[PDB]
């Protein structure tokens, strides 16, 4: 739903990307974005919510009727040419406990550190829930949301995952 | 590579086996 | 892709020219914590268009709600090297 | 909306992990430590020998690798292949055909040492 | 084709069949026609072994240039002098056909000029 | 591996090197040469290496049309 | 005799052994990219041998080294038909692909697969050549259905990649139709026939034969990328481009028109075969090219151009042309393998860009390419004495020349039309007009073999169509007689785009608006045929499959 | 051939007096060795047959499979050991034994001489093959397929034995050599018809033929990795060993009947194959290449042309060898991931680099990748085909064309994308594993060298 | 090891069996609803819009990314079939019943007009050619036997 | 690296086409607010772009020079055999 006024923003970030598709010229494109600005500020001090409900439909079927066909996108994005091209080489961080000793011992730095995520995925473990549990609505969280640590140099409640995932480029 | 240092680490499955 | 590697550091010059192309942010008001809506008095227009500057200043497209929490040069210095996995 | 103060501060403590879980990845100078592992002589005596570098040097090295190879995999092949055609394909009827040549006004033969008559009088045209 | 309309829009009567032709006598119209002589022999386009589809009126004139190609190796551009030959008489036969190509619509011109009265 | 033979740059137009611009100009000349030696040389391909018969201007006299009359 | 025989199956057995060294043997780490290459080299100077003295004595052998198998009154062997097609089309693909495989070791330096890719890279060349030298269809066919196997697994090279897994399997579909025209032939043979082996064929010279052509043209509609067998090859760009380029711009696509000269004696016979080809041409050359003037990445139009290009190929087939339509195909190779190169130059420069929306000025930034670019499109322009001209023009007098169908017969003057259309476009927008690019500019094409092997491929374009034109033996008859207006009708119609095109280069600068045009959406679309035809079939052998 | 049924035999004493830890040391290089003495019947000839004894006799139709079928055994050891070494000794040799048994109870099934004692020896069969996956089954959920077992015996086996026994009294005996100079031209009549059935439907069942096939994707869900590869790599062949064998005393009668079957085994391919899609289950899928591959064969012995005699002698052993390599495949995962389940895993090539190099090179067998013996055969079914009529192109057409679809869909589903987060247990890939696997293509490429002997006797 | 009742069931012929039902697949009563009660019989599974995976946005962060699904999720009757790489609906800029319409009419026009290229082909204004030897008859593996029938060409 | 920056003021739409952009919008009473953005790529030399006739005339007199060397030498060369 994302609300009313959301959608708007959402529908500007995006109307102007086709428009400088089919205008594509710097000068010309930013020429006509302005006149494409012109239209915006013009309805950016409507009150009446209904009166703002029919403005944006419009906006809709416009848009319909303007979308070019091959806009331009950003190769490492949906409809781009560099999406899932390197996921690949992403490794889980897990499959380094499985390495055979001779593997391992040519990365003493590596593994004396790692340590210190696993004992920091451990050591925090317990405390960390422990938050989340008074943090918690009862019956079932009411909202995707995470709280943060609530104390001197505590760990935010599930972060593993999130911290120890790999780099979008790694090689 | 480029630059000094700045060495990537390798992780990958246990291939000695 | 040869070597052009990036640092926590570089990008923040980048962001303050990007910032310095804006006509409207001066550039004696320009500054790390200033506040698009507030020290700057940049509203939800203004940001999107130097966020769309940003865009083509790192070939990286931020989504639709990436874009509209970054009311201050920090959130786009934290969010550029979070997203680019800058470290040094 | 900004990110909230929970989202503000929770983002940099991730990040502060997050960007540290990528320094764990720094490696030692030392690395891939990889066994020695066996060299041939055939290796040992030009890892010395094209060290002192140049244009002369290089090229009989260059010129060596076309050779070593040029003998195993052209000249042993193609003497290879000639046996087996000279003596084995060849040797089973209708095996190896060929287009027969062409003929033309006045050629000899030489299994026969016959010589094919010439053309007609050309008219003699503006040529 | 300026002919094309007079067939598809025009009367096609008088345009030819370029299939069946000749349909009227060969020898029509022309009396004492010469048969065209065969400068190459049967055993000698056999010796050529040229495809059929070259082996027509002008194929001795032909032969000589495929013959210099043979010898002119590398060279390929010295039977240029012969090149001029066969092609150029072909160009005869060229224009030679396109006399079949009228002459049939002709008589057809012609007789239908001369029954018209015969029926009217 | 040269050792950064070439620094990147920050909205400036990327440094040219000598090698390129005197290879590519050397090739971007080449590149018109052969199009004026081959145009010359046998220019006769141009425009047909001979004329067409104008197939108004022909005549009976060598057509065999027969008369009129006949 | 023996000396050519030999040096004539030496170049394959020759790229057999470096595929073992990835079985056997660890001896040189870390220079398989430079080291497979140097392979192809050798194989285009040692595979020229016998050209030479095939261009001189047309010296074409049959060889029949081992026999694999016999069964009952049919007999299978691994034969050899050493003839016109192979001798000289070989080394084209040897040496088109020279520069590739050189190139490519810069392009894909930071692939760690780059060994697999070299080694990959060859075994396509492996089936293309037991392929076109095959003398029976089961040898012919093995090497019909291995580019297929390379084919997908080239297409999909980035396996994360979710339309590259679809476009490799997309490609494969549409393959194994072909297949089904292929089958009947061999099917259609040994039932009539007792044999498949071509000459046994061409021996009983058939006197109805209707419907294994049929087969030949529904399988060289599937590996010719034709109108109505079209899609896959667009989205078979996804992939790298060498893999674009050596493959689906070069030789791959052209198998379908390779056997069609194979097989030209039977096809040539029944006319109303020859009327069948070329409706197929004439309806594939002007829609692929008329999608390619609206598609903005380059690549589309690259692949497209070569989908237009294809049409004539086949167009020759339709008129009884076997070895031109074999040369437009070689001359096609000489230059259309070195565009998709020069464009990697753009697709590199640009950090992996292909929106020619974000291009423009890279005439001083990148004059090389520049210097590159523009004199392949030339050729394909049909710009005279340049390699499309000695096919093209020699070609398009045929097109119009022969009793043909009028109908069909104007797709060919629009098809040359259209080529030169999208030209002018990918130089204006990519290489001339203001800076779009981004403002981080990586332009520097400081790589040695970019540089050698730009240097290759323009040699080609230029000084081979004369030396072939003027080099290849007299296999048909010299057409020169027609109405000057017909015997240039390509230059003609060709410059008119120039006038049309220019017009709209200098519309593209003007700040008027845009207007959204049927014949815009339609051809911008690709005229509906994928997207319908990706949404429609597939939901409903997997809606009634559970039925 | 007591040369051969005796060293396996004593195998089964092999198992019970061998050193207690040393049962798979002894028994896969005891078991291979009779593998290499396999070989020493292809001392085919060209006209004759290799006739040993009154019982036991050979030829070219059954030599590869008895050749191939020894092959299986010890890869079937190979792959349980790792489940197996759960189970217990006193309760582990029993997993054993059965299948040595069925060793005994397979080589002579392709060797009985006299049809009784082919229907006998086949029909003990099902009791190695139930017992090992009954007891020795991860399901035990009551599937209640005892229904099928009863139907198959109802219809299938005991009209079988009656119409055996109706045979011998009529014509004199059933030796299969003898029928070969005393058959005699069946008329259509009614009687026959119920006859030329019984004859037949006993095997349809365990080709198995469309309509009769919905018992075989159940059984790999129950029987474990051993259980699963022998089910497809021989007691599925049984049936066209028996219909290319029991059809040399069905002439002319059978053209006409043949028809109904011919429609089911042809159109059955393609609403096979696209079923393929749409299964969830690794092993059903699995399954279900086997049940479009062999709807082929019956069709070339329907058609009862020289030709097509060759192709299903080429197709039977193609196919058996790929989908028995193929159970061990995905069942390599059901030892990692604990299910069948296709989609849940993902991108195996990134944490297993070369096991997805298995998956590619055997997939490519399974869509006919030229020229290995697949498509010979397959190939060889076309030719055939074509000639019986011609409209039969287009289903053949269509199915290969299908064929490449689900070749590639699981390649693609499983060797491809993001690794499952929450999955953290990928192990790299073990040394039996490798080699076991190895076993298959290899041979199955090498046939590709010398394919004759897989010819059967027309060749 | 899941409670049997925790498994697919039969139609809940009842409200009071929805209600109970629902919580099975945890979904709110409101938008869970059985497939019609008939013969089909596939249980009391939810009937979920039958659409494609696609549409869930792929920047929203799922326990199955790519897939783009959430963990507990109940799944889709032809999940298996809506998968990204299969049957997909995402929307188009122009109607399906207009680019069906538009793409038959371009085709449509296009095999009439080949019937009339092929009902009115092209020749250039010229006759027969014309092949000396009774048009190669003996060259083409004729009869020796018979003679062939003179077909001569006289000069023109 | 440090990696210094051009000057933002440098670009600016005058003596560019940038600035008649403005005087348009001017006209219709509004103004374009990256004008300077857009400058850069107008300025430094970047506004120097041949058009395609240049694209076809490209170095014509050093291939005309060699063109009048070219016919030259056959002229003099057949005169002196
Ligand atoms: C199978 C066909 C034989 C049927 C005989 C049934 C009686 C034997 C039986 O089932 O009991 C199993 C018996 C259990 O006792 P257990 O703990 O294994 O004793 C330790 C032995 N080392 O343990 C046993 O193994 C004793 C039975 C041994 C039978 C096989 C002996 C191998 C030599 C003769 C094989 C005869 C095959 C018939
Ligand atoms: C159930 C019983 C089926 C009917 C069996 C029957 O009717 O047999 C009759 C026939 C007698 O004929 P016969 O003894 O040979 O002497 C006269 C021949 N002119 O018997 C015979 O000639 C030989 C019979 C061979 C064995 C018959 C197998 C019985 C099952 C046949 C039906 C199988 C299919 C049943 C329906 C399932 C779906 C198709
Ligand atoms: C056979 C020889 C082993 C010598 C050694 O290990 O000391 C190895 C060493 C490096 C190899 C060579 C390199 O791989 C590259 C050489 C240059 C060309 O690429 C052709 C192959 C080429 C000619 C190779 C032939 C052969 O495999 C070589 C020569
Ligand atoms: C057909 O192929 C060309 C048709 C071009 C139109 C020409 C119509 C008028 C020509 C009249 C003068 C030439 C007549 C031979």
């Amino acid at each position: 739903y994302l609300t009313h006024q959301q959608k708007v923003l959402r529908l500007y970030k995006r109307a102007l990307r086709h428009l400088e598709s089919w205008c594509i010229h710097r000068d010309k494109y930013r020429y006509f974005a302005c006149l494409l600005r012109a239209r915006f500020d013009e309805h950016k001090n409507e009150k009446d919510m209904v009166k703002a409900t029919q403005l944006l439909r419009e906006a809709e079927e416009e848009f319909w009727h303007g979308q070019h066909p091959q806009p331009y996108i950003f190769p490492e994005s949906p409809g781009g040419t560099s999406y899932e091209r390197y996921e690949c080489y992403k490794v889980p961080e897990w499959c380094l406990d499985d390495w055979h000793p001779s593997e391992k011992a040519m990365y003493p730095d590596y593994f004396a550190k790692r340590e210190q995520w696993k004992k920091l995925r451990r050591e925090s473990w317990e405390r960390e829930v422990k938050q989340l549990q008074e943090e918690t609505p009862v019956g079932g969280p009411r909202t995707e949301a995470l709280p943060p640590a609530r104390k001197q140099g505590d760990l935010p409640p599930l972060w593993w995952h999130i911290v120890t995932r790999p780099r979008e480029r790694p090689m | 590579s480029g630059d000094h240092g700045k060495r990537l680490f390798i992780i990958k499955p246990s291939g000695f086996y | 892709s040869d070597a052009p590697p990036l640092t926590l550091e570089g990008i923040k010059d980048r962001v303050l020219y990007v910032l310095k192309l804006y006509d409207k942010i001066d550039p004696e008001k320009l500054s790390v914590n200033s506040h698009f809506m507030k020290d700057l008095g940049l509203d939800s227009l203004d940001q999107v268009e130097i966020i769309m500057a940003m865009e083509d200043e790192f070939g990286f497209e931020i989504p639709d709600i990436d874009a509209e929490k970054l009311m201050c040069p920090q959130e786009i210095v934290d969010y550029i090297a979070d997203k680019k996995d800058v470290y040094e | 909306s900004g990110y909230t103060p929970e989202e503000k501060l929770r983002l940099q403590q991730l990040r502060e992990l997050r960007r540290r879980w990528l320094k764990d990845q720094e490696l030692s100078p030392r690395e891939p430590v990889l066994p020695p592992q066996r060299v041939s002589p055939v290796e040992r005596f030009w890892n010395k020998f094209l060290q002192d570098g140049a244009l002369w040097k290089n090229v009989i090295y260059k010129t060596y690798r076309h050779s070593i190879f040029a003998f195993t995999h052209v000249l042993i092949p193609v003497w290879i292949i000639h046996y087996y055609l000279k003596y084995h394909v060849t040797t089973k009827p209708y095996t190896i055909v060929e287009k027969k040549p062409r003929i033309f006004p006045g050629d000899t033969i030489l299994e026969t040492g016959e010589v094919i008559p010439p053309m007609k009088e050309f008219p003699d045209q503006h040529h | 084709g300026a002919h094309l309309a007079r067939r598809y829009l025009g009367d096609a009567s008088v345009e030819p069949d370029p299939l069946r032709m000749p349909t009227f006598p060969p020898d029509y119209g022309f009396p004492e026609r010469k048969e065209r002589e065969m400068v190459a022999t049967q055993q000698e386009m056999n010796d050529a072994q040229l495809v059929l589809q070259q082996r027509d009126y002008c194929a001795h004139y032909l032969i000589r240039f495929l013959k210099c190609k043979r010898d002119s190796f590398p060279n390929f551009l010295a039977c240029k002098h012969e090149r001029h030959d066969w092609d150029y008489c072909e160009h005869l036969d060229y224009v030679k056909r396109m006399k079949e190509f009228e002459r049939e619509r002709r008589l057809l011109q012609r007789k239908k000029r001369r029954e018209q009265r015969e029926a009217d | 591996g040269g050792g950064a033979h070439i620094e990147p740059r920050y909205r400036q137009f990327p440094q040219l090197t000598r090698s390129q611009v005197i290879q590519a100009e050397f090739f971007s000349a080449t590149m018109w040469f052969w199009i004026l030696w081959r145009f010359w040389h046998d220019s006769d391909a141009v425009l047909g290496h001979f004329p067409y018969p104008d197939p108004s201007q022909w005549t009976d006299e060598e057509l065999g049309i027969p008369p009129d009359d006949e | 005799m023996n000396m050519f025989s030999s040096l004539s199956l030496v170049t394959l057995l020759l790229l057999t052994m470096p595929i073992m060294m990835m079985s056997f043997n660890t001896y040189k780490p870390s220079n398989y990219p430079l080291y497979v290459k140097t392979a192809i080299s050798y194989a285009f100077i040692t595979s020229m041998i016998p050209t030479m003295m095939f261009i001189h004595s047309g010296q074409e052998l049959i060889i029949s080294n081992w026999h694999w198998l016999t069964i009952q009154t049919l007999k299978l062997s691994l034969s050899f038909k050493m003839d016109y097609f192979s001798m000289m089309f070989i080394p084209v693909a040897l040496f088109v692909t020279w520069s590739i495989m050189e190139f490519s070791m810069w392009y894909m330096y930071s692939d760690p697969n780059i060994n697999k890719f070299f080694k990959y890279l060859l075994l396509f060349l492996i089936t293309m050549l037991i392929l076109v030298t095959a003398n029976n269809l089961f040898q012919l066919f093995i090497g019909w259905e291995g580019v297929g196997i390379m084919s997908f697994l080239l297409i999909g090279w980035w396996y994360g990649r979710a339309d590259a897994n679809t476009a490799a399997l997309q490609a494969i579909l549409y393959n194994r139709i072909g297949d089904i025209g292929f089958i009947l032939a061999m099917a259609w043979f040994l039932t009539n026939l007792n044999t498949w082996d071509l000459q046994q064929i061409f021996m009983l010279n058939p006197s109805d034969s209707n419907m294994p052509l049929i087969g030949l043209a529904l399988a060289a509609t599937g590996k010719s990328a034709q109108f109505g067998l079209h899609p896959w090859l667009p989205s078979a760009m996804e992939g790298p481009t060498p893999v674009s380029a050596l493959l689906h711009s070069s030789t791959m696509v052209v198998a379908g028109i390779f056997l069609l000269i194979r097989f030209y004696p039977l096809t040539e016979n029944n006319k109303y075969i020859q009327s069948i080809t070329l409706c197929l041409g004439a309806i594939t050359t002007l829609f692929t090219a008329m999608c390619a003037l609206t598609q903005n990445d380059i690549k589309k139009i690259i692949a497209f151009s070569t989908s237009s290009q294809l049409g004539l190929m086949m167009v020759t087939i339709g008129i009884n042309q076997p070895y031109l339509a074999f040369l437009h195909i070689c001359t096609h190779a000489f230059f259309k393998a070195m565009l998709f190169m020069c464009s990697g130059s753009i697709i590199h420069s640009l950090n992996d860009e292909q929106d020619i929306r974000k291009m423009g000025g890279l005439f001083k930034a990148m004059p090389f390419t520049t210097t590159a670019l523009i004199v392949g499109s030339l050729a394909l322009t049909g710009m005279p004495f340049l390699t499309g001209f000695y096919s093209k023009d020699l070609i398009i007098e045929a097109a119009n020349t022969s009793y043909t169908n009028a109908w069909a017969l104007l797709m060919t003057l629009i098809a040359t039309s259209f080529t030169a259309i999208y030209s002018t476009r990918i130089i204006f927008f990519a290489l001339l007009g203001q800076p779009r690019f981004p403002t981080l500019v990586n332009i520097n094409e400081n790589n040695p073999l970019l540089i050698n092997s730009i240097k290759r491929l323009l040699i080609g374009s230029l000084f081979a169509g004369y030396i072939i034109s003027n080099n290849i033996p007299p296999t048909t008859i010299p057409q020169m007689t027609m109405p000057y207006y017909l015997k240039t009708t390509a230059l003609i119609v060709t410059i008119l785009g120039f006038i049309l095109a220019l017009e709209i280069s200098n519309m593209t600068k003007n700040l008027k608006y845009h207007y959204p045009s049927n014949a815009f959406k339609f051809s911008t679309l690709l005229g509906y045929f994928p997207t319908i035809m990706h949404r429609l079939a597939p939901y409903m052998n997997l809606s009634m499959s559970q039925k | 051939m007591l040369k051969y049924i005796i060293p396996t035999i004593m195998l089964m004493p092999l198992t019970w007096l061998s050193k207690n830890n040393m049962i798979w040391v002894n028994s896969t290089a005891h078991s291979l060795l009779i593998s290499f003495t396999s070989l020493l019947l292809m001392n085919q000839f060209g006209d004759n047959s290799l006739n040993f004894s009154l019982l036991f006799f050979s030829d070219s139709l059954s030599t590869p499979l008895l050749i191939l079928t020894m092959w299986l055994l010890p890869l079937m050891l190979m792959a349980s050991q790792h489940h197996l070494s759960k189970e217990n000794l006193t309760r582990k040799k029993l997993f054993i034994t059965m299948l040595i048994s069925l060793q005994l109870f397979l080589i002579m099934t392709f060797t009985a001489m006299e049809l009784i004692l082919f229907y006998i020896l086949f029909e003990a069969t099902l009791v190695p093959t139930l017992i090992i996956i009954t007891r020795w089954g991860n399901q035990t959920e009551r599937l209640n397929a005892g229904l099928y077992f009863l139907f198959y015996t109802l219809a299938g086996s005991l009209p079988l034995l009656v119409a055996l026994i109706y045979i011998q009294n009529t014509v004199g005996s059933l030796n299969f050599l003898m029928l070969q100079y005393w058959v005699q031209p069946v008329h259509n009549s009614w009687s026959n018809v119920f006859m030329w059935l019984a004859c037949m439907m006993a095997f349809m069942v365990k080709m198995p033929l469309y309509g009769l096939h919905l018992w075989l994707p159940k059984a790999h869900v129950e029987a474990p990795i051993a259980g699963s590869m022998v089910l497809a790599a021989v007691l599925l062949k049984l049936g066209g060993y028996g219909m290319l064998r029991i059809t040399l005393i069905l002439n002319p009668m059978t053209d006409f009947m043949a028809y109904p079957f011919i429609m089911l085994s042809l159109w059955g391919m393609i609403m096979t194959s696209s079923i393929c899609l749409r299964q969830t289950d690794l092993k059903s899928l699995i399954a279900y290449s086997s049940v479009s591959h062999m709807a082929l064969v019956i069709v070339a012995i329907l058609i009862q042309t020289p030709w097509s005699y060759m192709g299903a002698t080429a197709l039977m052993i193609a196919h058996g060898l790929t989908s028995s390599m193929l159970f061990c495949l995905a069942n390599s995962n059901y030892e990692r991931i604990h299910s069948r389940t296709m989609i849940l895993a993902r991108g195996l090539q990134t944490l297993l680099p070369l096991m997805a190099t298995w998956w590619l090179l055997a997939s490519l067998t399974n869509l006919a990748l030229p020229p290995t013996i697949n498509l010979i055969g397959e190939l060889f079914v076309v030719m055939s085909t074509f000639s019986w009529s011609n409209i039969t192109i287009i289903l053949m057409g269509v199915n290969m064309v299908i064929t490449a679809l689900y070749s590639l869909y699981m390649l693609i589903m499983t060797q491809r994308g993001k690794y499952t987060y929450h999955i953290n247990n990928i192990s790299p890939s073990f040394t039996r594993e490798n080699a076991l696997m190895s076993l298959h293509i290899l041979p199955l490429l090498l046939l590709t060298l010398n394919p004759k002997i897989i010819l059967g006797p027309l060749y | 090891h899941i409670t049997k009742d925790m498994l697919p069931g039969p139609y809940p012929k009842t409200p009071e069996e929805r209600a109970a039902a629902a919580k099975k697949y945890n979904m709110r009563v409101e938008d869970y609803e059985p497939y019609p009660d008939d013969g089909t019989g596939y249980g009391d599974y939810p009937k979920l819009p039958d659409r494609s995976q696609q549409e869930r946005d792929p920047w929203y962060d799922w326990d199955h990314p790519d897939l783009r699904l959430n963990w507990g999720e109940p799944m889709h009757w032809d999940l298996d079939m809506y998968i990204r790489n299969r049957v997909d609906t995402s929307p188009t800029p122009v109607n399906w019943n207009l680019m069906c319409k538009h793409l038959f009419g371009f085709v449509a026009f296009m095999l009439f007009m080949f019937w009339v290229g092929e009902t009115y082909p092209a020749y250039q204004p010229v006759g027969p050619k014309q092949y000396p030897y009774n048009n190669l008859y003996l060259e083409r593996g004729g009869d020796p036997n018979k003679e062939p029938e003179p077909v001569v060409h006289y000069e023109i | 690296s440090k990696m210094e920056l051009p000057d933002y003021k440098q670009w600016k739409i005058e003596g560019t086409p940038l600035e008649t952009v403005q005087e348009k919008l001017a006209a219709r009473g509004l103004r374009d607010p990256w004008g300077r953005n857009e400058a850069w790529r107008y300025m430094g030399g970047f506004a120097n772009n041949v058009s395609f006739v240049g694209a076809l005339l490209k170095g014509f007199k050093w291939g005309f020079a060699a063109f009048v060397v070219a016919i030259g030498a056959e002229y003099y060369l057949e005169s002196q055999k």
